[PDB]
RNA sequence: CGCUUCAGCGUUCUUCGGAAUGUCGCGCAUUGGCA
RNA sequence: ACGAGAACAUGCGCGACAUUCCGAAGAACGCUGAAGCG
């Protein structure tokens, strides 16, 4: 049983909005905030969001069975990688994607420019019959910000590690060619992955090739 | 408030309603607030308040930073400017005492009192929109 | 499952004003600023603004049902290409139009000619009876500025790609004639779209004919 | 507390008032009130409810009283923006009950008001 | 921002003080004829404001806090224009001498900082606003 | 030989849905029972 | 010289598995830098 740790950075190419509720604001002020780490008050990328987007893109790429209704019906590779809960076929999740935190280098870089990590984008909706604008203010993480991720891969079967990491590479390529968070169809959340180190923290598995 | 009245959200409601006048014209009511104050001017004042409120809310310390204090000084100058340009705005400022409140928040120099004033302004604009 | 990437350039024939609130204005100064990328403090064209203008133009072109209250009520081609949120008919947006940032080539060209990125224009409105004028100053993006976009197209249905790209080109032709951002009745927002390359970044689809 | 014509405000009255307003057309509540505006008001009362829930003292603190005052302000603002929200607020007497909760100044009365609001939302969902 | 003569503070409050000190009723023909700075009209104030506004927006588009040499030369020409306008009209001269504006722009050049220039523009804007309010 | 007025205004300030679901809900050993 | 005397209701057992707070949405609508001419 081995544990390989993937560590790198998520660079915000286009302003990133991951919605987090529970905020009351003044009339006319920010309407939709972003998810933030309460202790630091700095924007965060939840591991739930990364895992969900990667799993959804990978399942789309491998294929969706006609009339699929649940996530446990995904392809066997996806169930092997991200986990499963099917009755009688519970498969453990080899990928444990963690919350991506605001990088300290990016924080110091923004403090260099006297720039706020979050920008308030001003948008509106033009009605189709009245043509009257409806204004909204969406918080986004400023472009040029980096989040350092942390992923753990559990080597349960030695044979399938190469195929699993090939699927992880495909999923990360899809996510780079896709968006993260909300509003991405309208130009939000475009990211880039910069992998820093893939190493076997636990066990004697050989992660040099990966 | 003058006459021993206390600034409050109910104070905002009573200020808006007592200045409210039906002023029926051609059988059709035309509600006027503070001698014909339009809601666009209030929204501009509320936009100033929104910017200062965002600046102070993104801050951490209860004591206002000099950047917020500078915005409050600018807000008083903006209130004076708008008072002069439109008589309705001057009437609104003198009734609400919002300019006096900006001096009061500066003396308090704390985020809680600012937030209260922000809520007072919100009450002013909300009741103006409701009574319209 | 294929992702196609379209990258090109948006060049402003006339000054462009896409606004962004939250900025206090000194008396006699820019009352309505343009939307700018906080990092570089450079003008930017929002992905949402391009998508909304394109979708609106395409919807008017195809046609609108009488009393069309909602955007979810649209032509099937618009609903498929730009997405939907109809209850029970939640479609997916095959367009991922993104923020068009200020090009580095045009930025260096402006720095050569000692040109500010944004021009300031003096306007006023004169009463047709009292002949009393109220003046204003508007901020607009200097003509000849360039913005490079990045549109991702998802191949949800392989058979429909030709029709969807025909609709995309129709929307581009409409938006190039129409203005973008500030009113074009006043002549603000004239723009030009020049595509650089079309290529399927992910998958096996053939985009050469596109 | 109590409404006009001496009726009693309770979860039974929440069901009753959601039913009397309920008009068949689609099921229309309070002349066009949508689930989204109701959930926005529920978000406001949920923020105040979390504030009070975390607390243990029965007496309502100053901050939650100011929260209730701002709740009344938001009620007025939403009534001004939308006719249906105004109709809902006047038929269910939610702002009046906010005044009553402020008068009583105890955790029990605020929790009962939260239960009444939640019952209004629940029966609105049920009767649609 | 800066300090004027006798160590007096230059603030927006002091802008109100300056505008009210030169504010007198001087009613004529039974009608109030508000006089600011001995006949200074709003048009001259707004012209001076616009002179400020040009370099204001030029600095606002800039990112670096240090005033570029372009801003330095713009402020030198601003001093030239203020002197010329003061010479042209006695009211403008009275306004300039009472408001210490040229001293303020010299201090702005001395500091060579964006913040000081902004504060100076805000003080000029305050003066204009107060004048509009009291008129 | 310029001068004066005007410096922004009126108007939208979010909307519409989803508000958790599915799975397990004690098992075993001793007691019991049967041999 | 108490139906009594000892005698642990105990041992092993992760509240856990699957879940993108998303979907749809142009900060735009109207607006001659202009009027008088001393």
């Amino acid at each position: 049983y081995s544990k390989i740790r993937i560590v790198g950075k998520i660079d915000v190419l286009t302003g990133l909005h991951i919605g987090g509720g529970g905020e009351t604001s003044m009339i006319g002020a920010i309407a939709s905030p972003v998810v933030r780490d309460p202790y630091s008050r700095l924007p965060i990328i939840p591991g739930s969001s990364i895992k969900g987007k990667m799993r959804s893109l990978l399942a789309k790429h491998i294929g969706l069975i006609p009339g699929q209704k649940m996530h446990n019906q995904d392809a066997p590779e996806i169930l092997r990688l991200f986990g499963s809960s099917q009755k009688g076929a519970i498969q453990s999740s080899r990928l444990q994607i963690s919350d991506a935190f605001f990088s300290k280098a990016s924080q110091e870089e923004f403090d260099k420019k006297d720039l706020a990590y979050t920008e308030t984008k001003f948008e509106n909706t033009i009605s189709r019959l009245t043509a009257v604008a409806n204004p909204r203010q969406i918080e986004r993480v400023t472009r040029g910000a980096s989040f350092d991720f942390h992923i753990i891969y559990n080597v349960e079967n030695i044979n399938e590690v190469m195929a699993d990491f090939e699927n992880i590479k495909t999923a990360i390529h899809l996510l780079e060619n896709d968006y993260l968070g909300g509003g991405g169809t309208r130009g939000n959340g475009r990211i880039r992955f910069v992998i820093d180190s893939i190493d076997t923290v636990v066990g004697d598995f050989d992660s040099s090739n990966l | 408030t003058k006459t021993g009245e206390m600034i409050d959200l109910n104070f905002a409601r009573k200020v808006v309603e007592e200045n409210k006048r039906v002023k029926d014209n051609r059988g059709r009511q035309e509600i006027v607030l503070f001698n014909g104050l339009t809601t666009s001017k209030l929204r501009n004042l509320l936009e100033l308040i929104n910017h200062v409120y965002t600046k102070v809310y993104n801050s951490d310390d209860t004591t206002l930073s000099e950047d917020v204090r500078d915005e409050l000084e600018y807000l008083k100058v903006k209130f004076a400017y708008e008072s002069g340009r439109e008589p309705a705005v001057r009437t609104f400022i003198e009734k609400t005492y919002v300019d006096k409140l900006v001096d009061v928040v500066l003396k308090k120099n704390t985020k809680k009192i600012f937030l209260d004033y922000c809520k007072y302004f919100e009450a002013l604009v909300a009741y103006a929109k409701f009574y319209r």
